[PDB]
Formats: C-alpha cells, structure tokens, sequence
C-alpha cells in the first residue's frame, strides 16, 4: 500500500486521526478500492468510527501491495496520534505526507520544509476488518445542522460531563440536556435551540436520546474545523443513533449506542 | 569588601538563561573577570554551561581571580522572577556575595516596590571536566535554531536514547529515536537552509541517553543558533547563542557523555 | 572553569 | 418538601452581567461551598469556615427585576447553601449574553434556577442544587463583628502582590505580613535556607494611648489563603484597606464598584 498526501489535505488527515483518538486505543487500517478507511472502537464497542479517504483525497493511492494480500491491520492509536500531534505543525512544516508498507513495519514520511524528512517506522498487526454497516437510512429520525451549531450547542456542559440527552420538544424544539446516574445532587444543564439553527429536521416530538458526550465531541470537533454540517440518525432508546459528516472526497461517521 | 556585586537594569538577562540549564535543584557559580558562569551537572554525564559575560551587566566588579559557590537555583530562580514572569514594565537586580560562609544577596526593585532576598551557600562541589577541545572536535554543524526547536520538542521520550548521526554522506544529519511505537528518524540535508555550517568528514554514529538531553529543549527555544559537535572520545556539545532582551549575544553549553 | 569558547563562525 | 418562600430576579444590562460572573468566579475560588442570603434589597455571598468571607452586592444594581419575600415578614430574609462552582460554571455562560433570570424552583428539588438567553433565540438552563438553612441557623449567617485594627493601611498593586505571593509560595507555606500608619507594608518568609522580604512604601493610611506611627503590627498566615484571595482579585478595586490585629488576623476590606467583600485571615499561631 502506498498513500501520498499533500496540501491542505495533510491537516485534514491529522484532524482525522485525533477526532479518531478520543474513541478508542486500537486504529485499524484498510485501504480499499473506493480508498483509505481508517477505523476504530471503544473499549466496550458500544461506539464505532470510521473515517473513509477517497483515492483522490490522496495524490498517490495504491491499496495493493505487490506480493502481499490486502493491508487489513491495527496500531496503537497512541502510536499513529503521535506522529500527527501537533496539528499546527502539521500545517506550517509538513508538505507531503507518505503512508506505505515497507513488509515489517508501517512507513509514515512528513516530507518538511527546507528539505527536513521526519521518518516513522511504526509496528503493526495483521488483524480482523473493522468493516461494519449501519444504514442511516434505516433510522425514522433525523436532523442536520453546521458542526459550528451544534458546537455552540454543547459548549454550556461540563469538559467532565460523560453523557448527554438529545430531545425533540414542542414548537419543534432541540434540546440537549445534561444526564446523570443516580447522595448529593448534580447541576442540570439544558441547552435549547430553535429549529431555525437547524437545515433538517424529522423526528416525531418526544423523542430523546441518550448518548456519550465525550465520543460526540470527538467527531463534533473534525466537523467544526473544517465547516461541515453534521447529520444525526437516530430511532428509539437503546437503538444507536449514527453520526455523519460528508465531505467531497471524504466521508466520516461514528456510531454511539443509546441508554435504554 | 563585597567578593562579588553584579547589577542589571533587567533582570531577565540573567534569569532568562538561567532557565535554560534548570534541570537541578542545585548549582555551582563561577565568578571571573568575564562574567559569571553557573554550573548544573547530572549523573556524571551531562552538564550544563550559562555564560553571562561583564559587559552584560550595568555593574559587575569582582575581587579575588575566582569565586565559587554553589547554590539552589530553583530557590535563585524563584527570587530573580519574584516580581511576576510576564510583565516597558523593569526589574532592576543588584547581586552581592560577601564571600565564603556568607549568603547570597539579591537586592531587586520594581515599580519602587523592593524586594530583598538572602539565599545561603552550600560547599561547591568537584565541577566535571569533559576536556573537549576543538583540535579533537570530528564532526560540526551550525543550524538555525527556529526550524529545529519543534521537531527537537517532540521526540520520542519513550526511547532510552538518542542517536546522533553525522555524516560527508546521506542522511548528513540524522536524529533517531528507539520508542515502543518503534524507529523514528529525523533527516536534515546539508544543503538545508537550515544548514549554516556544514563540517562532517567523517561518519559518526553516536548514542546519548534521552533523560540526560532532553532538558536542552529549554536552551534551543532560547537560541537562534545552535551548535552541533562530537569529539574524537563520542562526546556530544551542545552551543546555543542566545540573544537577550537588549540584543546582546550571551550562550549555553550542553555537554554529554556517550551511552 | 573555563570561560565559553563559542564555535559559532563568528 | 415545600417552601413558602420565593424569589425571581433579571439581569439584561450586559456590565452589570459580567460583573455578576467575575463574582461567582471569585467565590467559587475561596471555597467549594457558599450560602447566598437573599433580602429585598441585598445580596450576599457568606463564607464561615478557618476564614470568614462576607460579600455584599446592593440588588438595585444589578437587576432590572428583583422580587423575593421569606417564611415571614419578620424575618423577610432567605439563606441558600451552593456549590460555587455550580454558579460559577451557570454564570459563565450569562458572560456577554443578552439576558439573564434567576428563580428559586422546586422541580425535582429546591433548585436556583439559572436560565440565560443567548442570541442565535438560544436558552440555556442551569438547576443549581441549593440548600434551604433553617431560620434557626441564621444567627451562625451574621455580618462578621469587626475587631478595632491594630494597624489600618492602604494596599498596594494587587496584581504586584499576587505575583511576589506566589512566587513565596514556592518557597514556604508560613507568611508573615505586617504594617504600620506610616504607610508602608511588608511580606515575609523566612526558612533555613532562604529569607525573603518584599518592601511595600508610600502605600499611605486612612485617618482615626496612640502608638508609634513606625510601630509595626504583624501576623502569621498561611500564605495559600492570602494566595486565594488576590488569585479572586482580577480586577483591582477602587478600595483595598489591610487590617492587621497584631497575631490575631488580618482583615481585608475592598470595595470594588457596586461590591463589598470582606475577607478574614485568622493567625497561623
């Protein structure tokens, strides 16, 4: 396998990766036909995200490797975080990116400025896909809102607060309010948006879910620095509500179980 | 009578570099006609080296041909910056050392505001020597301090060591690192424009433990220039020019042995 | 000690 | 678990909205727990721990609503127990907003009900858990009695003493302060190692067996404490008075715009 990667497109890949990292402790890669996926889960797999790259998100994609089988593989997410750390790096220093399969080791070049070459040999295993479906298309409710909306959305809860409800009230209303499980009692916060802040949105009244906040803003935060709007499918408690982001040649989504 | 007494309109030209070399609680202080040298030393491998010249300070007067006396630089430092670390806005610094047996006395003013502080002196211990000298220096390169500072800042500190590689031949100037995520390298060509000076005639591979080095991190964010240098023995110096708050070119020294 | 012998090319 | 007592208040002037979270940021930073008395013209922010704080905002100065009454028209005072940090983290999102209204609820329990409008309409609502003190724990609520100074003074530059304070923080915990009506102030810590005196002159003293005017009055502290309360100190106020009653406590009087505070430092020994 070999991805080169160049311009804007490098930060965009790091943004990937870190968004990829508040998730789980394991990153799977497998490049595909219709381009590089880059996956993982938490530790209960009761959250799934994956990041798919388009061939021309790259300037070079090759998924084969010559005299091997299909790259289907895991590293440590701390390992592959630690070589895109610094994203404000990434932007000034780093011009090209290349991710190619030596057949030991994970070769990730950062071809810099003034002609300075960073080299990471990261070990690796040969693994199960991650590849798992879960059609939005099933799920009977829905919304769709800029990442920057539902950003300022979550801004009024704790950094330390783990679970979130999403709500459709009356007058078509979105609420997220703060959860918490059951001697002294914790602060609500109830955030309450209008539908105008939304560009979609189809669920029946009543309808709330419940999920984990410190996942959401995971995907939340790739979305918001780089202006997408964000998708969210949803059904009944305990059914996963599914995350989407699209971009051009790029898709991302993450799937979160519900409270029941 | 005073041994020494050293005056500083500003007190950041000292307390600045100081920072640079503050990997110890302790240190031991050389006082000449150039100036004042201060010392900080670890596990019998490493040392750090500040130089601040005379010609730095408004007034500095020194009688006898040397004072020593070491000295907790944390407690040092934490007197110098005692008016706040983030101030047009001066503190004036008056240094005096009586001599031995005697506290060091520092005398700094802000704002009319004065502060006086007392530290007293411990018996200065053997300062090493790793006797290195330019006629036994192999390889040497000049770079540019800003292109490097961030690439240094993160290497990997899982490693044991950090492997110095110079070289007339590719890769010129190799930084590598042997963490549990695996091998990292980081390539400088000699026609960089990162590259000053470029004087490798022949390859050296050396090892340094990563503990020793990493706090030189704090002198190479300080510096513009920094001087790479292994000898004939694998030893590693470390120079970095430093340009204070008045444009005047003080430096520091990291010396260390191999592993 | 020794006073700084800088290596810089200056 | 019924209260007959009732409280509803407004914000919309945006100074006087960040005015009031610089406040709750204050608190929230000299102790986890606060009672808020609330009275028809008056709010306050009551700390008895061991150091006394009694803060005081005049209600009219804030609020272009304000309606409470107690139990009793006797006793027409309410006494709620807080985490600081719960105001602190509601207000924080009052900051630059457009309106703000506070109510004492009882939805699942007797809450202070933060709601703040934010402009896109956006309304954020914080429950704030309180606890109703009983009348016969006021009496434990009271302005603090205010023992005669042995020396009154001026402070200097809040902002200079913070930063020489915690600086001496890294050195020792054990500070000691002292003044006299001759207009100067000193800090002190002293170890076997190192001892450290900041200088503070000029600073002036307000007026009224006379003493030396050079006759220094002092006070062990810890210096974590004094630490606390410049830390709170943002901005610096428009009256800042020392009190030291020699060896007993030191008591600081600031007034900044609308707000009284009042912080008391007992003696180390």
């Amino acid at each position: 396998m070999k991805c080169l990667v160049t311009g804007g497109n490098v930060k965009v890949l790091g943004k990937a990766v870190h968004s990829l990292s508040r998730i789980g402790d394991e990153l799977y890669l497998e490049p595909l036909e219709d381009g590089l996926s880059l996956r993982t889960v938490n530790s209960s797999r009761s959250a799934y995200a994956c990041f798919l790259f388009a061939p021309l998100f790259f300037q070079q994609y090759q998924a084969a490797t010559p005299g091997q089988d299909l790259l289907r593989c895991k590293i440590l997410m701390k390992s592959f975080l630690s070589v895109f750390r610094s994203l404000a790096m990434l932007e000034k220093t780093v011009e090209k990116c290349c991710i190619s399969l030596n057949s030991s080791r994970l070769v990730v070049q950062l071809h810099c400025k003034f002609g300075v070459r960073k080299t990471h040999n990261l070990s690796f295993q040969d693994c199960e896909s991650l590849q798992a479906v879960f059609d939005p298309a099933s799920c009977p409710h829905m919304l769709r809102a800029p990442a920057r909306v539902l950003g300022e959305a979550v801004l009024p809860f704790s950094p330390a607060l783990a679970e979130v409800t999403l709500g459709i009230g009356r007058g078509r209303r979105v609420i997220l309010r703060s959860y918490h499980e059951e001697t002294a009692k914790a602060m609500v916060t109830e955030m309450c948006l209008g539908e105008e802040d939304f560009q979609q949105l189809q669920a029946q009244e009543g309808v709330a879910i419940t999920f984990c906040l410190k996942e959401f803003r995971g995907l939340l935060s790739f979305a918001e620095s780089a202006n997408l709007n964000l998708s969210i499918h949803f059904d009944a408690p305990g059914r996963p509500a599914i995350f989407t982001i699209k971009d051009s040649l790029l898709d991302g989504h993450f799937v979160l179980a519900t409270l029941s | 009578q005073y041994s020494l007494v050293a005056s500083l309109d500003n007190v950041r030209n000292l307390s600045t570099i100081l920072k640079a070399i503050h990997f110890r609680e302790h240190a031991t202080c050389f006082a000449t006609k150039n100036g004042i040298k201060v010392t900080v030393e670890n596990a019998k491998c490493v040392q750090a080296n500040a130089f601040i010249q005379a010609g730095i300070f408004q007034e500095f007067k020194v009688q006898e041909e040397s004072v020593t006396f070491r000295i907790n630089l944390t407690v040092l430092l934490d007197c110098l910056s005692i008016f706040g670390s983030s101030p047009g806005t001066l503190t004036a610094l008056r240094m005096c050392y009586q001599g031995y047996g005697y506290p060091l006395m520092l005398f700094l003013e802000e704002g009319g505001v004065v502060t006086v502080c007392k530290i007293n002196t411990q018996e200065p211990e053997e300062t090493l020597d790793f006797d290195f000298c330019s006629t036994n220096v192999i390889n040497k390169i000049i770079l540019q301090s800003e292109g490097l500072r961030e690439a240094f800042s993160e290497l990997d500190m899982t490693s044991e060591v950090l492997q110095i590689t110079m070289s007339p031949d590719k890769p010129y100037f190799r930084l590598s690192t042997f963490g549990n995520a695996g091998s990292s390298h980081l390539d400088y060509p000699k026609d960089s424009d990162l590259m000053e000076a470029f004087h490798c005639n022949q390859t050296q591979v050396n090892r340094y433990k990563i503990s020793l080095l990493k706090p030189s991190t704090k002198a190479l964010v300080l510096s513009c220039k920094v001087s790479i240098r292994t000898d004939n023995r694998g030893f590693l110096s470390l120079q970095y020019m430093i340009r204070n708050e008045d444009g005047q070119i003080c430096f520091v020294e990291y010396y260390c042995c191999p592993d | 000690t020794d006073w700084v012998d800088p290596s810089f090319d200056d | 678990h019924h209260h007959h007592h009732k409280f509803r208040a407004k914000i919309v002037d945006g100074a006087c909205l960040n005015h009031f979270t610089r406040i709750s940021n204050m608190i929230a930073k000299l102790a986890k727990t606060c009672t808020l008395r609330i009275s028809p013209d008056k709010l306050n922010f009551i700390l008895c721990d061991g150091v006394s704080m009694w803060c005081e905002l005049e209600q009219e100065n804030f609020f272009n609503e304000f309606q409470m009454e107690g139990v009793s028209a006797e006793n027409n005072e309410i006494y709620l127990e807080l985490t600081s940090e719960n105001l602190s983290r509601a207000l924080k999102t009052a900051q630059n907003a457009r309106a703000l209204k506070i109510k004492l609820t009882n939805k699942h329990f007797p809450c202070l009900t933060v709601s703040v409008e934010l402009l896109s309409s956006r309304i954020v609502t914080h429950d704030i858990p309180i606890k109703v003190i009983p009348r016969k724990l006021w009496k434990d609520l009271q302005e603090p009695v205010v023992p005669d100074p042995d020396v009154s003074i001026y402070l200097p530059v809040l902002k200079t003493m913070k930063s020489v304070v915690e600086k001496m923080k890294n050195i020792s915990n054990h500070l000691v302060i002292e003044a006299n009506l001759d207009g100067e102030l000193n800090l002190k810590i002293e170890t076997e190692l190192v001892c450290v005196t900041t200088h503070f002159k000029d600073l002036g003293n307000p007026p009224l067996e006379d003493r030396n005017v050079e006759h220094m009055a002092e006070v062990h502290i810890d210096i974590r404490k004094l630490l606390q309360f410049l830390a709170g100190q943002q901005v610096n106020p428009t009256k800042a008075l020392c009190n030291i009653v020699n060896n007993k406590m030191v008591h600081f009087d600031l007034l900044h715009e609308d707000v009284s505070l009042q912080y008391f430092i007992p003696a180390l020994s």
